[PDB]
């Protein structure tokens, strides 16, 4: 059942007619959900919680900045928008 | 054949042990009471070498010569090797040396000091060394350092090597192993000597860079003779190279004659670990025992002059002396001794030890041939 | 500034006609602008990574891979899906 | 040949057996401990750029 | 949004505080806990 | 140099080049310390 790529298991699910569940990030999940031929769904809650962050050298003089740039770009909701914009503003599949 | 044979010794600073053992040695051929044991007498001449001053290191080299010696043994740095290897090979005098062996193919002087190139570059192939810092010094010759290069460049190896032989502050030390940790480096191969080991060891003790994801192989026959208390306590992993077993019948033997000699006759020896140069030194003797037996079973006549003659003329019997101590097959306490044209040592085995909390315990062995087979 | 990234949609993408596109005029996706937004709060050069993979530790070898590796060895910022996870914050 | 210390002992007891005053020349650092040992133990001079 | 364990600026605690939230968080004990006291302990049941 | 830099508090990136033969390992020198921003080099070398 495992898979060597995620397009394959893709694939596998949309081919299985129902017989086949994929577990996959959710922010994948979510971004293969919006494109052709829209025939895939997210079901069910996260079965843990991750996060993605940006990542800088050990005593960079760049983290600080980086992290608070990073906070600002949250607390003003661009973050939000950016991945509105990329996962729902530029999906196929509608609202 | 003379009915008595002497021979010259050059001991540098630092060498009370290695001249204890030579004595042990001589002595210990000339109580034999076997006469094809020993069918003739071996005398020494011993002088000890300054090792920064060539002016009197020649004086000795020369006062040897003109006394009259069949061959000189001793030791030699690297601000001394030049002058005696090339005094040697032009008058045709054999240097047999516990010494590191010389970068340089060259004759009349044989190094039975086995090469560590050859375990190295096993163990680093074996252990999966794809990356590592190499620290490294001068002081023992280029050999290491350029095979080390070699290897790099052919298996595209991520050494980054790094000269701590000019380091004369503890605070270098720490700032390149602060350096390297940033850059995540688990692997460390210390080429160097004795007491800069010990250095960098208590400097990787002090910044606590010894816990058991840490490993590092000491590149420097004499583990023993490394302070490794405190790093063994740590956890992290020790890999070492020895050529002396203890288990051996005859280092076994050795030292129960040995740690039973007097202090005022014999310096450094009971109270004081065994070097490895001290076995070395005891198997040089052997080699130059066998090799003048061998001169007088083939009938081989052998029988000073000058340092500095022009044209220097070499004295014919050289050649014959040199041939016979390259061609000895002999167990000693490292083992079989062989050399080839160079002087060199081969089928020399190299025992690796993997050093843990309960204790150093002997990982394997390592051969020209079988290529450290582990146990 | 060199910015290590890696392709994966919608993160990091080709433009559709990036053979005319040159510097980092040739990508598009979110890391992109997340990057352009960076940038602008704190110059840079996009550097999509060689060998592709994210970034992990070699059990034989101890050698990091990916971006993760490329941040330890001193050629790169790193604004990619990566994991916040244990092993990588040490 | 610096990286033969026996020819540059050679060459530096002909030159002394020569008869001379001082002696100019160029050493490396090989063959720069024999020179001045031998300079400074036969109280010699050597004036060396 | 996210809920963390705040330190003083420059503290010796920082890093080992962030480490073991991080080793906490992928040994599955947070989420153990926050089913132990929003769920287990709860009134309600499924 | 190393007496002065204790003494002055310099920050000297000391490198040893005379044992290498291979002048990719010059060519990595020189991009690891441009990776730290290095701009003034002081270069005590043969002619050569």
């Amino acid at each position: 059942v495992f898979t060597k790529t995620t397009a394959d298991g893709v694939a596998r699910v949309r081919k299985s007619k129902g017989k086949f569940a994929f577990l996959l990030e959710s922010t994948m999940n979510e971004y293969i959900e919006q494109r052709k031929p829209c025939d895939t769904m997210k079901v069910g809650g996260n079965l843990d919680s991750k996060g993605y962050g940006v990542a800088t050298p050990k005593g960079s003089a760049l983290g600080t900045p980086v992290n608070l740039a990073v906070l600002k770009l949250s607390e003003q909701g661009i973050l939000d928008k950016l991945k509105n914009k990329w996962w729902y503003d530029k999906g196929e599949c509608g609202a | 054949f003379p009915n008595t044979i002497s021979i010259g010794g050059l001991f540098m600073r630092n060498t009370v042990q290695e001249h204890s053992a030579f004595r042990f040695a001589v002595q210990l051929y000339n109580t034999n009471q076997n006469t094809t044991e020993k069918p003739f007498h071996l005398n020494y001449h011993v002088d000890h070498l300054d090792s920064s001053n060539s002016f009197s290191v020649t004086n000795a080299f020369c006062s040897q010569f003109s006394r009259g010696v069949y061959a000189i043994f001793g030791f030699y740095d690297q601000m001394s090797m030049n002058t005696l290897t090339s005094f040697c090979g032009a008058l045709h005098t054999s240097f047999v040396t516990p010494s590191f062996p010389t970068d340089a193919d060259v004759q009349f002087v044989i190094q039975m000091r086995p090469a560590l190139k050859g375990a190295i570059l096993s163990l680093l192939s074996y252990y999966k060394w794809e990356k590592f810092v190499y620290l490294y010094d001068t002081e023992r010759g280029f050999s290491v350092l350029q095979a080390i290069m070699e290897a790099a460049v052919q298996n595209n190896w991520q050494v980054t090597a790094r000269s701590v032989g000019n380091i004369k502050d503890v605070q270098e030390f720490r700032r390149i192993i602060e350096e390297m940790d940033r850059r995540q480096e688990k692997r460390y191969l210390i080429d160097c000597e004795v007491e800069r080991i010990n250095t960098i060891l208590e400097q990787v003790v002090i910044l606590g860079k010894h816990s058991r994801g840490y490993h590092y192989m000491l590149a420097n026959l004499g583990f023993t003779d490394i302070l490794l208390e405190r790093v063994m306590h740590g956890g992290a992993n020790i890999t070492g190279f020895q050529i002396v077993n203890n288990e051996n019948p005859m280092v076994q033997q050795f030292i129960q004659r040995w740690v039973r000699l007097d202090e005022r006759e014999f310096p450094e020896a009971k109270n004081a670990p065994l070097k490895y140069t001290s076995a070395l030194t005891h198997d040089a003797i052997l080699v130059i025992a066998e090799a003048f037996r061998y001169l007088r079973r083939q009938r081989v006549d052998v029988s000073a002059g000058d340092c500095l003659a022009n044209p220097a003329v070499p004295w014919s019997q050289g050649i014959d002396i040199e041939r016979a101590l390259k061609m000895v097959q002999v167990q000693g306490m490292t083992g079989n001794i062989q050399f080839d044209t160079y002087g060199r040592r081969t089928n020399y085995t190299i025992d690796v030890y993997e050093m843990k909390v309960s204790g150093s315990r002997k990982a394997g062995y390592w051969n020209e041939y079988e290529r450290f087979v582990p146990f | 500034i060199v910015v290590t990234t890696i392709l994966e949609s919608p993160y990091v993408m080709y433009k559709k006609n990036h053979e005319q596109l040159e510097g980092n005029e040739r990508y598009e996706g979110y890391c992109v602008d997340l990057a352009y937004e960076i940038a602008k709060h704190v110059k840079y050069k996009l550097s999509i990574v060689g060998d592709g993979k994210y970034g992990a530790r070699d059990p034989e070898t101890k050698i990091w891979n990916g971006m993760v590796g490329e941040l330890v060895y001193g050629r790169a910022i790193a604004v990619a899906p990566l994991t916040i996870t244990l092993v990588r914050e040490e």
